[PDB]
């Protein structure tokens, strides 16, 4: 919070760091050449774990003055190296012989567990400095604003492999002992301290030169080179993509992409040795599907994006941290768009983060992305899924509003401006404004100021060939009634798109005002003009009834892009609470999905319709909505059939799984009978089908199954060995409905605690199995609150559990009941989410009281 | 091998245990069933030669324990003791020359209030002790401390009352002691201390001082500046002259002077009304002042002097001391 | 082990009962047959 | 030295007027005791 006095600015580092395995200890020299701008007798070194042996400062050429200061502000992770004499001004060198250790808390310079092919459960030395962690490994100026060059040199056993930021330039012998050698790397360029990384372990060499010439390399343990080959190709394709993209050379002559056994942090951007989780990076050709390859391509390109935004121009302070990830995230998608065009990634991208962006802002705790930071500890709770998703959405907004070439020029100018120098978010806005001319900062300042996304009451005025209307900017509310005490209007650059060309927006306005007018040349009397374009604008366009009817034929067929169709589908479900008609219109858009083949549309449609079905518990008539689901799924179930069909992709496999599961949720008689048939065939072993179909088959058969099938399911789980297969089996067997069966499966969920920390997902499945059974399970976990809390001590797992358990509630009285339950049961880590869910429940109740009864009448029109 | 009813009764009554042994298995198992234990002391090598601590894990259930002793030559501090030290108070650790690695494990202990690393051969301050915020009495005895500047970090602590350095090889005393204020009973005897700066004397809360068995040559007048001293000892030191200003300080219950140099006790000894015991051996003295009898709580046995110097006193004063 | 007239005498006369057991079987079953009992300071390993 | 949970059971004994959890290690005041109004003596000795 206090930052540092910063009396001395580091220049160069010389770190003869020596890890000591089998003792988990650490030695070093820490010879730092720096400049003492402030004439002070005291030196501030932020560092926590290190125990300084000796320190000595020699200014320029004269003799050193040793050290007479060791004030250990342990709580502040600070150390004061006071000296008897003044240090005035000049360039000096501080040599600090010290000691540290490989922590087991997987922080700073820790030791990770890895297993050789034979076993031996040995340990390796690994690094990660996310925030205030570099100082724990070895004392420096742990400040992003502080920038200096480093010369990392390692003292490593010769059998062990060692990698660092730069390329190896020397492999000298170690004079004291010949079982280990001194590896000296090249001098790093100007970079931040938290970006320093060096690892030591046992891996194997897999190199691949790039078109530019840089050897992108991976070091999987046990030489599982094959596992790490697809990512090599992805990197070798996307790095030159960056090079030709912004015409800036890669900083490090060497780039490495090593993976670590149970990294426990997922990934971390570093200067040329970006570390990964083993599961995230390596890919067994026979133990993976194309979606996993898509995910690994996404993650491998994300850190390569971080190599440019980040390393080259680090954020001035953690307040701007949101950018360094957020912007990069969007960049990464664009990269894959240029790498695997067959992988249409924007389609799932809209469903990947944009959905929780939309749903999370609707609720409370929607704090603006840019929150002032003074202490790096605040990073943890200023951080959430919003910080990633909304940041990526707004940066993609900016790219669209600026244009591809103009954004290119702005990024190139910004990189060339403050290369190796800390820059603020305002500096990026200034550079973008210099490139384009239109004021980006005039919108970014408000984007930092307020919190959320607006709404528009569109209109309809087709004067000959001019479809003019009045966009009305106002704040959005989950219920619909926004607070609006301040100025709720925004200046979102909603980029309208002409629907004649699905990808090309012939008409597109950079509208940024609460009120405005339109200028266009209409092509067709029903042009079904698409406001926004593929939900590039992070926003919740509210179309009028005339607009919905005009675009209805566009969504009946495949003329509208699938991204537009899914965005509209998600918008209507959210706008059931705020916009009028709701269910009635909802039904009409359902009609369009008689012809939708897109998988992601079916996935988010199933999410929405399951939300409705669970939400309609209190007013019952599930048979009516399930019948409507059957009406929707008739052509889809026919086209997909039941059995695997020739020409089916992995996306088609997900299609068959979802359609079968939701058809069983509806409870079709013939579908249920066939599912029972295949259940019998599999349990007998006469015909065992794919697990992908099998798990939804379990869900369907137990949707109308007795206890014997439940016992058979438990048995099959017992002989089953594949962990996620058993997890799927448990979560789908949580979907029994009979009250005695639901009580029994609750007690069996107490029995199904076998899965390590997957018990949370099992009990989430059992909670989501029924609707009134969900309330019974809520009472059950009330009776087992202490068991759940002793299984999970304030983790994200328990917050996900409680959110899943209470998401289906729409009664204010028991909303207050569960609120009091949580008040008597403080869970601070999940605390925010707690009230979030509570408010959600209230909204749910309101939404029910808005339309549920009239829904009956709509069904009376459906069957008529 | 206690029987079950006696085991239960002992579980409900025993307070202190002192286990000494040679072989690891020698330690009884049933002692871990004890639940009202607070004082535990271990003597005999706990080293199980890697994969150790399997016996010691019973300390997990000894949640009522308050003070623990490890005289077993541990190369590393156990994880079990750090786990149980949440509620623990005293780590009397004796390594008999074995080098012990702190490995920041003491940071877990917060309720701890007394720490003693005896013969553990740290050679330096652990730098993890400063994390503790409830420590009051710290003892580093026989650990080959050469330079001890890190003691400045003690100014962060606020419950500290006694700093113990019974045996070491400290040469120069850091001036940064002046920042320390709350310490009272510094015992830094038996050290290669050539001189004492006024920086120690900027402190005002000093009750007990042990500047003995060192290479001190002269005493600064600032000892008299201290106004809370009770017991002082400059034994086995090359003290040529005793400054009269030291005698300004009152409440001096005892005052050790042994193996000193030729001196001359000032008559200002009369302003030692609180003196009860004093030694004047090993130093070349010839005429003890009559004002020695002025002391009201001074006993014949209390004043330890050679017989001849005892004789140089006036005979009536000798009688007064004898009858005391 | 106890005899029926003794059970009766305990029934109209016993007020408080102390029990400490090393094992479960040490607890007599007839202790519950008491009715005027008002205090029972049991001790042992009744966790069972 | 072992942990115990009230599990809302304490609210049932309306006649209870004196409660203590000796070495029961609750680390938290139970909410069940609040609804009961007859208590006069309360001890939470050695519960961390």
């Amino acid at each position: 919070f206090e930052r540092l006095p910063a009396d001395v600015s580091p220049i160069n580092y010389s770190l003869c760091l020596k890890p000591d395995l089998l003792d988990f200890t650490f030695e070093g020299k820490l010879e730092a050449a720096a400049q003492v701008r402030q004439a002070t007798n005291q030196i501030v070194m932020n560092c926590a774990d290190i125990d300084i042996i000796t320190a000595s400062y020699a200014p320029e050429g004269d003799e050193e003055i040793h050290a007479t200061g060791f004030n250990y502000q342990n709580e502040d992770e600070k150390v004061t190296l006071s000296f008897p004499s003044t240090l005035q001004t000049g360039t000096g060198t501080l040599k600090i012989d010290f000691v540290g250790e490989l922590n087991d808390k997987m922080k700073g310079f820790y030791r990770s567990k890895y297993t050789t092919p034979s076993g031996e459960v040995r340990y390796a030395a690994v690094t990660q400095f996310e925030a205030t962690d570099a100082r724990r490994a070895f004392p420096c100026w742990d400040e992003p604003a502080i920038k200096a060059t480093f010369d990392i040199s390692l003292v490593v056993p010769k059998d062990r492999v060692a990698l660092s930021n730069m390329n190896v330039i020397d492999r000298k012998p170690y004079p004291d002992d010949e079982n280990l050698v001194e590896v000296k790397f090249a001098r790093t360029p100007v970079m931040s301290t938290y970006l320093v990384a060096f690892v030591v372990g046992e891996y194997d060499f897999v190199e691949t030169r790039s078109k530019d010439g840089v050897c992108v390399r991976v070091y999987t343990p046990v030489g599982k080179a094959e596992q790490g080959k697809f990512a090599l190709e992805v990197a070798a394709k996307t790095l030159p993509f960056y090079k030709d993209y912004f015409n800036v050379p890669y900083p490090l002559p060497k780039i490495d992409l090593i993976a670590i056994a149970d990294f426990a942090a997922g990934a971390m951007e570093n200067w040329g040795l970006v570390t990964y989780r083993e599961t995230a990076l390596l890919i067994d050709p026979k133990n993976s599907c194309s979606s996993s390859r898509q995910w690994v391509a996404l993650v491998v390109g994300h850190e390569l994006a971080h190599q440019w935004f980040g390393n080259l121009v680090t954020m001035e302070w953690w307040t701007h941290l949101w950018l360094n990830e957020g912007f990069a995230s969007w960049i990464e998608y664009l990269c894959v768009d240029h790498c695997f065009p067959e992988y249409d990634i924007w389609t799932q991208f809209v469903s990947a983060d944009y959905t929780r962006a939309q749903e999370l802002d609707a609720l409370d705790n929607s704090h603006p992305i840019e929150v002032s930071v003074g202490h790096p500890s605040e990073v943890d709770e200023i951080f959430d899924a919003i910080s990633y998703s909304k940041g990526a959405s707004v940066i993609r907004m900016l790219h669209d509003y600026i244009g591809d070439k103009d954004f290119k020029k702005g990024m190139n100018m910004y990189l060339t401006k403050f290369q190796q120098k800390n820059a603020a978010t305002e500096d990026l806005w200034e550079s973008l404004e210099n490139a384009s001319g239109k004021p980006i900062a005039a919108v970014m300042n408000t984007w930092t100021k307020q919190m959320g996304f607006p709404l528009i009451y569109v209109e309809a005025e087709q004067v000959e060939d001019d479809r003019l209307l009045r966009l009305s900017q106002k704040k959005f509310c989950a219920g619909g009634a926004y607070v609006g005490e301040d100025c709720p209007q925004w200046m979102v650059p909603i980029t309208i798109s002409t629907s004649e060309d699905p990808n090309q927006a012939k008409l597109k306005i950079l509208m940024d005002k609460p009120e405005m007018n339109v200028v266009l040349k209409n092509v067709k009397p029903d042009q079904w003009v698409k406001l926004n374009l593929g939900t590039v604008g992070f926003y919740r366009t509210q179309y009028s009834s005339a607009m919905l009817e005009s675009l209805l034929p566009g969504i009946r067929d495949l003329s509208l892009p699938p991204v537009d169709r899914l965005g509209l589908q998600n918008d209507l479900f959210s706008l059931a609470r705020a916009g009028i008609i709701s269910t009635v219109e909802v039904l009409k858009v359902m009609e369009a999905f008689v012809n939708e083949p897109n998988y992601t549309v079916w996935s988010d449609l199933s999410c929405n319709l399951g939300i409705l079905s669970t939400l309609l518990s209190h007013t019952d008539f599930y048979e009516e909505i399930q019948e409507f689901v059957k009406d929707v799924f008739s052509p889809i179930g026919e086209r997909l059939g039941w059995d695997p069909k020739p020409g089916e992709g992995h996306l088609d496999a997900l299609l068959r799984g979802l359609v079968l599961g939701k058809l069983g949720k509806a409870g079709h008689k013939a579908t249920l009978e066939e599912a029972r048939r295949r259940f019998k065939d599999h349990v007998e072993g006469k015909q065992i089908l794919s697990a992908d179909l099998r798990s939804p088959v379990y869900l369907t058969v137990l949707k109308h199954g007795d206890g014997t099938t439940l016992d058979i399911m438990l048995k099959l789980h017992k002989q089953a060995d594949m962990q996620e297969e058993k997890n799927r089996i448990e979560r789908v067997l949580g979907a029994t409905l009979l009250p005695d069966l639901i009580q029994k499966v609750l007690t069996f969920a107490l029995s199904e605690e076998v899965r390590p920390q997957d018990t949370v997902s099992v009990i989430g499945g059992v909670a989501g199995g029924s609707k009134h059974g969900r309330k019974a399970a809520w009472k059950f976990i009330k009776d087992n609150w202490e068991e759940l809390y002793n299984r999970y001590q304030g983790g994200f797992l328990i917050s996900r559990l409680i959110k899943l358990s209470v998401e289906g509630f729409a009664v204010d009285k028991m909303a207050g009941e569960v609120k009091a339950f949580f008040e008597s049961h403080p869970a601070p880590s999940a605390e925010r989410t707690i009230q979030q869910c509570c408010e959600n429940i209230l909204l749910n109740a309101a939404w029910l009281k808005r339309d549920a009864e009239s829904i009956h009448q709509y069904l009376l029109q459906r069957k008529a | 091998k206690i029987e079950a009813p006696a085991l239960a009764f002992l579980r409900e009554n025993l307070r202190a245990l002192h286990i000494k042994f040679t072989d690891i298995k020698e330690i009884p198992l049933w002692i871990y069933s004890l639940k009202t234990l607070e004082e535990l002391h271990l003597t005999g090598n706990l080293s199980a030669e890697n994969n150790r601590y399997i016996v010691i894990d019973g300390l997990r259930e000894l949640k009522r324990l308050k003070v623990l002793r490890l005289k077993s030559n541990l190369s590393k501090l156990p994880q079990v003791v750090t786990d149980v030290g949440v509620h623990l108070q005293k780590l009397s650790i004796n390594n008999e020359g074995t080098k012990l690695i702190v490995l920041n494990s003491l940071k877990k202990m917060a309720n701890l209030t007394e720490l003693e690393l005896i013969r553990c051969d740290l050679e330096r301050i652990p730098h993890s002790i400063f994390s503790l915020h409830n420590l009051q009495e710290i003892d580093l005895k026989d650990n080959n401390l050469k330079t001890i500047e890190e003691i400045i970090s003690f100014q962060h602590l606020h419950r500290l009352t006694c700093l113990k350095l019974w045996y070491n090889h400290i040469a120069y005393i850091p001036i940064q002691i002046g920042n320390l204020t709350n310490l009272e009973r510094l015992y830094l005897n038996r050290n290669k201390i050539e001189k004492i700066p006024t920086q120690l004397f900027y402190c005002r809360k000093l009750r007990y001082l042990d500047l003995s068995h060192n290479n001190l040559t002269f005493l600064p007048a600032d000892i008299g500046l201290l106004q809370n001293l009770q017991n002082l000892a400059i034994t086995a030191n090359r003290i040529e002259t005793l400054p009269p200003e030291l005698f300004q300080c009152r409440k001096l219950r005892a005052l050790h002077l042994g193996n000193n140099v030729l001196q001359s006790l000032p008559s200002r000894v009369g302003e030692l009304t609180n003196l009860t015991q004093i030694e004047l051996r090993g130093n070349r003295l010839e005429c003890l002042p009559v004002e020695l009898g002025e002391c009201p709580l001074l006993k014949r046995s209390g004043l330890v002097v050679e017989e001849d110097l005892f004789n140089t006193l006036p005979p009536e004063v000798k009688e007064r001391l004898w009858r005391a």
